């Protein structure tokens, strides 16, 4: 069995290293593997991209070419993890839920960046890093989701945009999931993640859009009873598939649950099986 | 004491061989065969 | 761990034998698995669609449709190789760069035919067939590809 140790600095703080012990089943991603690491590859710092912090695409788009380990245990002065790559027979794999919807058995386990609310996530002062956890949902709600965020940010623009807001409406959004209504984003006001992480994503999936439904348009003009006009073609073509490739759905594991409770709510450990 | 029998039974078992040849095909394995058989039952009279 | 073994002609000549050990970590693609196997399905002309070598497109089908296969270590005898489309535990798993491009971490890979100049590939004259090595490009090459030979398609 393959597993990476994360160095644990020097000079810890007794609140730093103490906290860093409560998140012991949470999930880490690793840029290449090794069996000996630093904490920078594990901190945010590693992971923006051209300077300025990462967006949810660069978010989305890393979690796919980065790889993935979980934490097992922690030391006073040392720090190990599990890989979830090649072949690595994990024995006894548990992990914690990170986010607010509950997990049930034959649940399958896939990744996203935090968008509901605000990340929580250690933050190290002392030396100036901090790290971030990536959240977990199954599987038949992660395409719900995405599509209603961005259908909530393009409602915003649309409402911004218009001379006249067409806000009759059926009230708020809510998304249900074991009987439970999460009822995310109450107010209007607090655009915390409006336009500051999913700005670039709403702005690419409606181009290809409005692309997409106006290019048969303007092809086949039967539908309804100088120009290139191919190159606008395989440009379409191109952009389609990579913003498809990107927003996958891909399961990384699945919760098998023995002689445990079936149903785990935010907070609580379970034990999951390598897909 | 053939009065009480009601359709006794018998039954044999055999196995037959097999030949390695190994070409571009599928390779053989050994196989047995099993049965079982029932008896029938008639009479006979004379008049006196 | 599954492995389909191939089926070597005898015969063979020790130049030909040679050029077929140089293929060591190259993919290939089989119609129907099974563990034995013949030399036909992997030679170009179990490719023909109606009675002649097959055209790109045709090709990109017959990917999708067939198996695959890796090659590993080759005998003078028999030629191994495992499979990679249904599920099964392979340790040390290698494969050979067959692309003019470079490739680092973190790459998916695809298949596509040649489309770039003539496509090197064994020839077996005594047994009178030819075996063809599909091309492995990374994803974006992928798709920047796809979509221009559509393009020229629709022109």
């Amino acid at each position: 069995p393959f597993e990476i140790e994360v160095l644990l600095p020097g000079e810890l703080s007794p609140a730093e290293t103490s906290a860093l012990q409560k998140c012991e089943g949470k999930i880490i991603t690793f840029s290449t593997l090794r069996h000996r690491a630093s904490l920078v590859d594990i901190a945010l710092s590693s992971y923006y991209i051209n300077g300025a912090p990462p967006d949810t695409l660069s978010l989305l788009e890393a979690y796919r070419m980065r790889f993935a380990a979980v934490i097992t245990r922690v030391i006073p002065g040392k720090l190990l993890a599990h890989a979830i790559g090649v072949g690595t027979p994990t024995p006894g794999l548990f992990i914690q839920n990170t986010s607010p919807v509950d997990l049930c058995n034959g649940d399958y386990i896939c990744l996203l960046p935090p968008v509901f609310g605000s990340a929580d996530s250690i933050r190290l002062d002392s030396v100036g890093l901090e790290i971030v956890f990536p959240l977990t949902i199954p599987q038949t709600l992660m395409r719900e989701i995405i599509a209603k965020v961005v259908a909530r940010a393009v409602e915003r623009t649309a409402a911004g945009a218009q001379i006249l807001p067409h806000e009759v409406l059926r009230g708020a959004d809510v998304i249900c999931y074991n009987g439970r209504r999460y009822e995310l984003e109450t107010n209007l006001q607090h655009r915390d993640g409006s336009d500051a992480a999913i700005r670039t994503l709403v702005l690419n999936l409606m181009f290809s859009i409005n692309e997409g439904c106006l290019l048969l348009l303007a092809l086949i003009p039967t539908l309804l009873v100088r120009f290139p006009i191919y190159e606008t073609i395989s440009s379409w073509i191109s952009t389609s598939s990579r913003l498809g490739d990107t927003l996958g759905t891909r399961a990384i594991l699945r919760v098998c649950v023995f002689d445990g409770p079936s149903t785990v709510h935010p907070g609580d450990r379970t034990a999951v099986i390598q897909v | 004491e053939l009065a009480y029998v009601r359709d006794g039974v018998i039954q044999f078992e055999v196995q037959q061989p097999m030949i390695a040849r190994d070409g571009p095909h599928p390779v053989d394995q050994p196989v047995h065969n099993y049965m079982v058989k029932r008896i029938h039952k008639r009479s006979l009279s004379a008049a006196f």
